[PDB]
DNA sequence: TCTGACGCGGC
DNA sequence: GCCGCGTCAGA
């Protein structure tokens, strides 16, 4: 073999990296629909 | 001479030392 | 980002070759301009617009012209046009390359007791290839509820999860492959079962595909994902489709070394033997029978048979009546499905006829009962192969008699040609080739003496001795085609015989030993001449049938039938294949 | 190879390269119905074997498994 | 029989005929005896000037620019090695030996030549040169700690060869193959014109050089062919082939040509281009002693070219050994040495150039860097410098004398085919013709034959018995290779009549090269012994004489990998040979003196030796032993001693078997009572099964030691800490933890813990909204450090032995640093002191016990043994404070030593001696394997279809005499079943040792006591020693069959263990030595579903390494196209390997569980259209409307 | 994201001239080592008639 | 650098481009979803 | 090594 | 219009 064949992406996010994500992004984005009518919801949006 | 011969550190040196 | 400059361990960098050419260029580019600016006399003028010059076609692809550049490790340098082309290269490496995921490759091993469709799998690999499957069911099971649960959950290898493994793969077919891979039968699709331990294990009866055996040969496995995908599998792909060859009709998964042995073995007949000329009504009475241990499985009994058989034209007509048959036939009797005429199994099984029975299975009864048929096969040669202990021993190689005088002929003949050449009243060349013709002819005299003493037991049965065929090992081994042929039959127990320098010039002294009896130091050394040749002959062919092969795919790669009909009224004229002795093609 | 196989279906549909196509989009159907429901596909088959079984036992006559496309 | 101490514990009953000429010389003579000559002097073989110096002595006086500067060799000292063997690897460096000469300057006024120098500069001193790596005894060199081999080479040996390519008639040639530079050629035509040619040229007449000189006819067929007309034409005409368009010169060109090929410095042929031209000329009154060329010798040449071109001559054999030589390590240094000794002096005549000083010395001009960093570079990166492949003593010694005919100097793997992959009627003595590797390497590495050697000049001569008028002397000479061709040869085994003198009339023999019939009036030499023929590894198969030699080529090659195994069991069908390489590769402890045993253990041995029967001596020696010592393939090596606490040994005796051996036989497997049945399909194809018993009483069970590394640089962010203090991490999986960061050593770890815990920093985090929320709600603090410990990696197990930890440089070391390695070294420094002390007891004892003189004899061995003492407490410091120079910008660093035994299971690789092989296919328990009548089980059912096939008969001959071996065993054990007294089992063992066999061992020579250490260790069997073509007939193995009581076969009865009725046709069964093999199934599994990427293409990593990926290739394609597969092709190519959002989308739609896919494009692709559009070429996708 | 470089005197593609037959060669209706000669400053050759 | 001149155009129309790009080659079941789908239009328009 | 397709120079 | 001698392209 040869160098050129060991070294590797190590910037980017491996689809396990990837994955564990959307199972968070969209997490919350329901966890607040279990909580203020609308208000705090608003707020959290707003200010994070 | 002219002759075909292409690195050019030859075709060089033969004008050099003219 | 496709010429990078990533830092790797050591505390240090990793260029591409093209970074260095490009900083040549550059500044080469840069001095140029300098000079033209500074008016610089014609000749340093003349020489960098020749060095830039260089520096491009070396970008380009260096070694066109000249003697290409090379850095410090006096490698010569990847240009640009390096990169796509050569078989280390762009096209035929990554673009029809692609190692891929969800794979793995093990040790192959046997298995004999799983059907057609089936093959182990080390439930560590399964563990590993279907993990994001595992995962899901896990999710929507409601016994882990985010990724990193799931994931902590299969680190530690909790029991539930062997179960929904299993109920995962119920009937998810998978992918298994060969390295050298000639043939669309180099790829088949089976459907796993969990196994303990770390091999795989695949049915015998496809290891002729495969082209495999077991002494380390190791095979890769792929997994389908989609819906498309896994039912192709299932429909174009998997070993119970691929009974006949695409080469030519005859079938592939005829049984094979030793499930041979044992229906040759227990398919013969012997004439004084226990329960000689009894009667039977059906299969079952034979069995019973048998297993009381009164009977010898050669014995030749009465049979009384009904069932149906097809004819040719799509008829069935019934088949009744008394046959004589044999002890070991009568217990086939159960495995041949309704619709094949018993005269298949009435007679002796050599592999040539077992062939026969599998082929004529599915011309006429369907696919299925095909591989049910090889399946009952297999599970019953294998049986009766074992209960009947073939061995081999050493005197189970008899040396035939007249070997000294036979030897004693061809030597007194040699020292006449040595006689006639001495005195000069003979040539050269002439004395050679008759020398090479007595030893040829004497040895295939003393190679033919052993096929009847091998081959032939004469017995004083009761009222004389009569000869009958022998029950023999080595001679069974080879008069059911199981393994081996007459050639090494002849290099045991008779003579080697004429061993050819590397040319193919014989060598005017033969070997007149044997292997039950052993060579001297020269005896040896001659041979392994043609050893080393033969040996090596191979190796210096495995890429040559390749490259034919590879040739051939790319002038006929886009031949597809398209349509039904084309119309036309035009052919060729075939005839039988005569070659003046004989018609060899019908 | 469980119950059915190709050598069954064969015989209403035909060379063998339709059967992959229709029984696919059989298939699909059945599963973006939500038979998901997740009480049953733990005591059966999976839907790729389901769909096979359908067009073995000639319920579906798949002359009518494209009309199921146009209610796509 | 005994006449020795291992052999008296377990004696070996022989077979065979022929008696011992000659014992077979020393195996490793090949690689040590070539370095002696390069590095020391005896006169008695002539060599006055040992290489080096020779080499040295060509350089030297220089005398730079008539500055009255002088430049004289006067001698040379070698240095020391500040570390020893066993410690240059341990430190992880290279045992090294510093190289000093003297030089002598002189100078004077240094005018017009006016006593230019005559008068000043009257010092010398030794000038430090570089570094010369030594070799151990055994043949080794030490470079960075790995241990390495250094192959020999063989290539074309430097003179005249005359060929004809015949695609024509007469196309004959001629070559002056020089030893180093450029080598002419003188080629015909169909016509006859004598062209000519320099290493690659135009083809100008060769009548030019002979111009550059100034029915013979063929002159005139060409000096009336070219248009040159005088000298200096010529000159001016070679140098344009030479260099073209290189406008010639006046006084430029006469450089050229006599630089071409007379500068000694430039071009020669070393004392064997110089006598193999003038055999091949005859002419002496050319000095043998000038090595370059000379005019009276081209005319020679170019004499000799038509003279064959007329018909009396004869063409050369290019493969003929007598044209191809071996070249050793103790050349190859050389050559490198001279590179480097021409760079440094070139650099001289220049360093001279910048006076300024007074009274100059003769030091400040010597350089050095040119001459280590050639040599280091040649012993770290050469071809001919691999690993030692360190499986068992018998891979070492194949190892080292292995012969290759590739690297600088040779052929290539695709630049040869079909003749110098043959075995020449030359190979006879000299290389086996049988040992080769398999893949496209057949026919160019040729392990050495045994009995070979190597003359002064570099062909393999070969032993020989003259005969004087018929009758067989017993002197013994080194035939060569070349004069062998005119005398005829006879072959060991020709029997004789009592004044040796043989019986037949017409035998055969090797006349012309090649093998005829013959009369015995016209031979000249016997062979020394039988296996003169056959390799070193070849010797060691029972039988060998009734297998094929395809399947004794894959017996010879697989038995080199061999794995050790826990407790060694000699073979019981042995050659005779296991004696002999063991014994013959420094695993075992040899003494040096006779003695006897003072005090043994398991760490260490003391033998007192009595003065009175040896030379001078020192009263007491040491050997240490090496326990669980790695080796490269990761296998345990450690010896065991044997002898017991006062027992009389002798010179050249085994104290401690070591590796892989057993009583001083080289012992690689075990002894299973095996059938040969087709059993259940269990062994179909080639397939083993085995029986359980076997894997539970520690059969086929290994010992592997692996060793990992952690490492602590300084990153650019700040320095990255070993300590145990990384958050998100328990005390629980710390818990095995010590208080320092390091495992403890005991701990049996587990598959994915903790064995270094380290951290380094990172920033720019600038987290998603989301991150901050969940940072904001549980306070979730963002940590700006990040662990990257050393964990074992899955699948793996055992535990701990050794803890190498190496600190900081030029840094006072903290408390658990600087006290530890105090700590460290004392409780090596202390120990070791009273070890030299309990040394010292013994000495004393020995000295107070012969008071009865010490009042001078030994009053200074102890102050020596201190000394050593103290050079190494001090080299216990004399490090560079951290052990090494840490190859700067390394902070810290630490090895860890783990091992774990490992059993046979379903997937491993066994093989026997006689070329069979499989993969072990099930388990059975102990009650389903067939069963003897007596009750005894089967280990072993292998198949019998295999054999007749692949005619590998002896493997059954092989079981015979195994069966025959385990019947003797049950004999004597009835017999010691009851009466352990002595007189009667003297008289079994008569019984059961001089029954059968013409070699009477002689029992009567031991004692009561010896005589029950030998019947108990027989209990398992008998040893039989069948020598390899000398080997015991058919009705000696029927005769000792019948002594232990069994049929006159093999054959048996056996019965099923399911039900218990018999089979019919009794079955073989037998004893069948079996190995296991370096292919186990624990590192070949590998499956993967995500991982990494390749940075330039964005594709799966491969090899299992790091995670793999299994290559679906070229070939699989046409597969899935026959087909008809589209589908499961499209998305292979895809969202499987290189689709960016692909890959992401499809392992998102998994673990949800709906249907979809999107397969836009692959990467690759796009790469490519960019490398294309990296040239003025404009590739890109569109749309069409026509 | 390519970029690229500015070449103060023009030069020659390589590929178009050292291919076999070379197409600037069946172009200029020359031989290619006369071309050479020009390219590597051995030569002039008449732009203006 | 033969086909740069010519300005080639190159319809994909084989079973050695489709998979260059990951298309369905126009074999196996390729010309089986051509067919299908396409008899699908004849029943939706 | 080769085997040739394809040359493009001496005559 | 051709008998020998080159380069290139795959082994
Ligand atoms: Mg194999």
């Amino acid at each position: 073999s040869t160098v050129g064949d060991f070294i590797e992406d190590k910037n980017n996010y491996s689809p396990i990296e990837a994955a564990n994500l959307e199972n968070l992004r969209e997490a919350i984005k329901e966890l607040i629909e279990t909580g203020l009518t609308e208000r705090e919801a608003k707020v959290l949006m707003m200010r994070f | 001479l002219k002759g075909k011969t292409s690195d050019p550190i030859r075709m060089y040196m033969r004008e050099m030392g003219i | 980002d496709l010429r990078p400059l990533v830092p790797i361990e050591g505390g240090r960098f990793a260029t591409s070759d093209l970074n260095d050419l490009y900083r040549r260029v550059i500044n080469r580019n840069n001095r140029l301009k300098k000079l033209l600016d500074l008016n610089a006399p014609d000749i340093i003028v003349r020489n960098e617009k020749r060095m830039l010059q260089e520096a491009v076609d070396a970008l380009l692809d260096n070694g066109r012209r000249g003697r290409a550049v090379t850095g410090s490790n006096k490698r010569p340098l990847k240009s640009l046009a390096d990169m796509i082309k050569g078989k280390q290269g762009r096209f035929r490496q990554n673009l029809l390359g692609k190692r891929v995921d969800y794979s793995g490759r093990s040790v192959i091993t046997v298995g004999p007791s799983l059907r057609l469709h089936e093959c182990g799998l080390p439930k560590k690999m399964a563990l590993e290839l279907f993990k994001p499957f595992v995962y899901s069911k896990l999710r929507l099971g409601g016994h882990a509820t985010t990724i990193k649960q799931a994931k902590r959950m299969v680190e530690l290898e909790e029991a539930v999860v062997w179960d929904i493994l299993e109920t995962v793969i119920n009937e998810h077919p998978v992918l298994l492959n060969r390295a050298p891979t000639l043939h669309r039968l180099g790829i088949q699709a089976f459907e796993p079962r969990l196994i303990e331990g770390k091999a795989i294990q695949l049915h015998p009866l496809v290891c002729a595909a495969f082209n495999a055996d077991f002494d380390g040969d190791q095979m890769a496995v792929h997994v389908p994902l989609t819906v498309e995908s896994q039912l192709e599998a299932r429909v174009l792909m998997m070993s119970t489709n691929n009974i006949l060859s695409p080469a030519s009709g005859q079938p592939i998964i005829t049984p094979t070394q030793d499930i041979v042995l044992g229906l040759y073995y227990i398919t013969r007949e012997k004439e004084g033997a226990r329960g000689e000329g009894k009667l039977f009504s059906s299969y079952e009475d034979v069995s019973r029978a048998y297993n009381s241990g009164t009977i010898d499985i050669h014995a030749k009994i009465k049979l009384r048979i009904d069932r149906q058989v097809f004819d040719t034209k799509g008829n069935t007509y019934n088949e009744k009546g008394v046959v004589n048959t044999t002890v070991g036939r009568a217990l086939l009797l159960n495995i041949l499905p309704e619709g094949l005429s018993f005269s298949l199994l009435n007679k002796v099984l050599v592999k040539k006829e077992i062939s026969k029975i599998i082929n004529q299975a599915f011309r006429v009864l369907g696919g299925k009962a095909t591989v049910v048929l090889a399946d009952k096969l297999m599970y019953a040669g294998f049986k009766y192969s074992t209960l009947s202990g073939v061995s081999v021993g050493v005197d189970d190689m008899t040396i035939p008699d007249n070997k000294e005088a036979k030897i004693e002929e061809a030597e007194k003949e040699i020292k006449q040609i040595t006689e006639q050449y001495q005195s000069s009243l003979i040539t050269e060349n002439e004395r050679y080739n008759n020398i090479i013709n007595i030893w040829s002819k004497t040895s295939d005299e003393v190679g033919a003496s052993m096929m009847d003493a091998i081959s032939k037991d004469t017995v004083s049965i009761n009222g004389e001795k009569k000869e009958i065929e022998s029950f023999n090992s080595v001679y069974m081994m080879a008069k059911s085609g199981a393994r081996g042929s007459y050639n090494q039959m002849r290099q045991l127990a008779g003579m080697r015989g004429l061993m050819a320098k590397p040319d193919g010039t014989m060598i005017e002294t033969a070997i007149t030993a044997n292997f039950r009896e052993g060579l001297s130091v020269l005896q040896y050394f001659t041979s392994t001449h043609g050893a080393r040749k033969g040996l090596a002959d191979t190796a210096l062919k495995t890429a040559n049938a390749g490259y034919l092969t590879r040739r051939l795919v790319d002038v006929a790669q886009d031949l597809v039938v398209i349509e039904e009909d084309c119309g036309t009224d035009d052919g060729l004229m075939f005839s039988a294949i005569v070659e003046d002795g004989e018609v060899k093609v019908p | 190879m469980a119950r059915v196989t190709v050598e069954d279906c064969l015989d209403k549909v035909e060379t063998r390269f339709d059967l992959v196509v229709l029984a696919s989009m059989r298939a699909n159907k059945i599963l973006k119905n939500g038979y998901s429901e997740s009480m049953e596909n733990e005591k059966k088959e999976k839907a790729t074997v389901v769909a096979l079984r359908e067009i073995a036992e000639s319920e579906i006559t798949s002359e009518q498994i494209l009309r199921n496309e146009i209610e796509g | 029989m005994s006449y020795s101490y291992a052999e008296k514990k377990r004696i070996r009953k022989e077979f065979g005929v022929l008696p011992h000429i000659l014992d077979v010389p020393y195996l490793l003579s090949i690689q040590t005896e070539s370095y002696k000559k390069f590095l020391t002097v005896d006169a008695a073989k002539g060599r006055l000037h040992s290489g080096l110096e020779i080499v040295l002595k060509q350089s030297f006086p220089v005398e730079s620019k008539n500055g009255q500067y002088e430049l004289h060799y006067v001698d040379y000292q070698i240095g020391e090695p500040t570390f020893d063997e066993t410690e240059c690897q341990v430190r992880g460096a290279t045992y090294d030996a510093p190289l000093n000469v003297k030089l002598r300057l002189v100078v004077y006024n240094k005018d017009a030549l006016p006593n230019e120098k005559i008068v000043e500069d009257i010092r010398e001193e030794y000038v430090y040169m570089g570094d010369i790596p030594l070799m151990t005894t055994n043949g080794t060199f030490i470079i960075n700690g790995t241990e390495r081999v250094v192959v020999s080479q063989l290539h074309r040996s430097p003179g005249a060869f005359f060929s004809k390519d015949d695609s024509e008639e007469g196309a004959f040639s001629a070559r002056i193959i020089p030893y180093r530079g450029s080598w002419l050629d003188f080629e015909f035509d169909s016509k006859g014109i004598i062209w000519a040619r320099i290493d690659r040229k135009r083809k100008f007449c060769a009548t030019v050089i002979l111009k550059a000189l100034g029915r013979g006819r063929y002159i005139s067929d060409t000096l009336k062919y070219d248009l040159t007309r005088n000298t200096d034409e010529a000159l001016v005409e070679i140098y344009k082939v030479l260099r073209p368009g290189d406008p010639p010169a006046a006084a430029s060109v006469k450089a050229l040509f006599e630089g071409l090929f007379f500068i000694e410095s430039r071009y020669s042929l070393s004392d064997i281009g110089r006598m193999k031209l003038n055999a091949r000329l005859g002419s002496d009154k050319v000095s043998k002693d000038i090595y370059t060329l000379e005019n009276s010798d081209i005319v020679g040449v170019i004499e000799e070219l038509i003279n064959i071109r007329d018909g009396k001559g004869k063409v050369d054999d290019i493969d003929h050994l007598g044209n191809r030589r071996v070249r050793s390590v103790g050349e190859m240094v050389e050559n490198q040495f001279r590179i480097g000794l021409y760079r440094v002096e070139k650099g001289i005549r220049e360093s001279m150039s910048l006076v300024h000083k007074d009274k100059l010395m003769p030091k400040d001009i010597v350089n050095s860097k040119p001459i280590t960093a050639a040599i280091k570079e040649f012993f770290t990166s050469g071809a001919l410098s691999q690993f030692m492949d360190q499986d068992n003593p018998l891979s070492e010694v194949t190892h080292k004398r292995r012969i290759s005919a590739l690297g600088p100097g040779g052929l290539s793997r695709d630049r040869a085919g079909f003749e110098v992959r043959d075995v020449h009627a030359t190979h006879y003595g000299r290389l086996c013709p049988i040992e080769t590797p398999e893949g496209p390497n057949i026919g160019l590495i040729n392990s050495l034959a045994s009995y070979a050697r190597v003359n002064d000049y570099g062909f393999l001569e070969a032993p020989y018995r003259k005969v004087v008028d018929g009758k067989v002397t017993d002197e013994i000479e080194y035939l060569s290779a070349i004069d062998e061709d005119n005398y005829v040869i006879a072959q060991a085994s020709t029997k004789l009549d009592e004044n040796n003198h043989f019986v037949e009339d017409i035998i055969q023999c090797r006349s012309g090269g090649e093998a005829i019939f013959t009369e015995s009036s016209r031979v000249q030499y016997m062979d020394v012994s039988a296996k003169q023929m056959v390799s070193a590894a070849a010797a060691l198969i029972p039988f060998l004489e009734h297998d094929d030699a395809n399947r004794v080529l894959m017996g010879a090659n697989m038995q080199r990998q061999a794995v050790p195994t826990l407790k060694s069991e000699k073979p019981l069908v042995g050659t005779g040979m296991e004696k002999i390489v063991a014994r013959d590769s420094g695993n075992c402890i040899i003494a040096r003196n006779v003695g006897e045993v003072a005090e043994v253990d398991s760490n260490r041995i003391v033998i007192k030796v009595d003065t009175e029967k040896s030379q001078t001596s020192n009263l007491v020696d040491i050997y240490s032993l090496t326990k669980f010592k790695r080796s490269n393939k990761n296998t345990c090596i450690n010896q065991r001693p044997i002898v017991n606490v006062g027992d009389k040994v002798e010179a050249g005796d085994i104290l401690a078997d070591g590796f892989a051996t057993d009583f001083g036989e080289l012992s690689l497997g075990h002894n299973l009572m095996v059938a040969f049945m087709p059993w259940n399909g269990y062994n179909f194809e080639d397939s083993i099964l085995l029986s359980e018993r076997i894997v539970k009483d520690d059969k086929y069970t290994s010992i592997h030691i692996e060793e990992f590394t952690c490492v602590a640089r300084d990153t650019k962010l700040g320095p990255e800490e070993i300590t145990a203090d990384i958050p998100n991490v328990s005390e629980s999986s710390l818990a095995k933890l010590d208080e320092s960061g390091i495992v403890h050593i005991g701990a049996n770890v587990e598959a994915g813990d903790i064995l270094v815990a380290k951290i380094t920093p990172k920033a720019e985090q600038q987290l998603t909204p989301e991150e901050r929320l969940l940072r904001a709600i549980f306070n979730e603090k963002a940590s700006n450090v990040v662990d990257s410990s050393l964990r074992m990696p899955s699948g793996t197990s055992g535990t701990v032995i050794n803890v190498q930890v190496f600190e900081n440089d030029k840094g006072g070391k903290s408390k658990r640093a600087l006290k530890i390695e105090k700590e460290l070294i004392d409780k090596a420094r202390k120990d070791f002191d009273e070890e030299f002390a309990v040394i010292e007891s013994v000495v004393k004892s020995s000295i107070e016990q012969e008071v009865v003189e010490k009042v001078q004899n030994a009053r200074e061995y102890y102050e020596e043994a201190k000394i050593a003492i103290d050079a190494k407490f001090e080299a216990k410091k004399k490090s560079i404070t951290q052990s090494n120079e840490l190859s700067p910008g390394v902070l810290k660093t630490v090895k860890v030593f783990v091992a774990i035994k490992k059993r046979i299971q379903p997937g491993d690789k066994m093989a026997g001696r006689h070329g069979n092989k499989g993969v072990v296919s099930r388990v059975l328990p102990v009650e389903d394997m067939p069963y003897m009548e007596d009750g005894t089980p089967v280990d072993v059912c292998l198949n019998p279809l295999g054999i007749p096939s692949r005619m590998n008969i002896g493997q059954i001959l092989e079981a015979h005499l195994g069966l025959a071996s385990y019947g003797l065993g049950k004999k004597i054990e009835k017999t010691l079943e009851k009466t352990r007294k002595a007189a009667e089992l003297r008289k079994t063992l008569e019984e059961v040792y001089n029954s059968v066999g013409d070699k009477k061992v002689n029992l009567e020579a031991l004692n009561d006591e010896e005589i029950l250490t030998l019947c108990d260790n027989l209990k398992g069997g008998v040893p039989i020693a069948t020598p390899v073509f000398d080997g015991a007939k058919e009705e000696d193995i029927k005769s000792l069959l019948k002594i232990g009581g069994f049929a006159t076969n093999g054959q048996m009865k056996l019965f099923d263990g399911r039900t218990g009725k018999p089979f019919d046709r009794h079955v073989t069964v037998g004893y069948m030595y079996m190995l296991k093999l370096d292919h186990l199934v624990d590192d070949k599994m590998h499956a993967r579903s995500t991982g990494s990427y390749s940075l330039v293409t964005q594709q799966p990593l491969g090899g299992k390494a790091q995670f793999g990926g299994q290559r679906f290739g070229e070939m699989e394609v046409w597969a899935l196209q026959a087909y008809g597969a589209a589908y499961t092709l499209r998305e292979m190519l895809t969202v499987k390997s290189d689709d960016i959002a692909g890959r992401s989308k499809m392992y998102k739609n998994i673990v949800d569980g709906k249907l979809t896919m999107n397969v836009d494009v692959p990467e690759s692709f796009n790469v490519l259209r960019n490398e294309v559009r990296a040239l003025g070429i404009d590739m890109d996708f569109d749309y069409s409307s026509e | 994201r390519m970029g690229h470089i500015d070449l103060v005197c023009p030069v020659v593609h390589i590929w178009y001239l050292k291919s076999l037959p070379s197409r600037i060669g069946l172009f200029l209706d020359m031989p290619l080592k006369n071309v050479e000669k020009v390219l590597y400053f051995e030569s002039y050759i008449v732009t203006d008639p | 650098t033969e086909a740069s001149i010519n300005s080639q155009i190159d319809n994909l129309r084989g079973l050695k481009e489709n998979v260059l790009i990951g298309r369905l080659i126009p074999a196996g079941t390729g010309l089986a979803v051509r067919k299908e789908s396409a008899k699908i239009e004849k029943m939706r328009e």
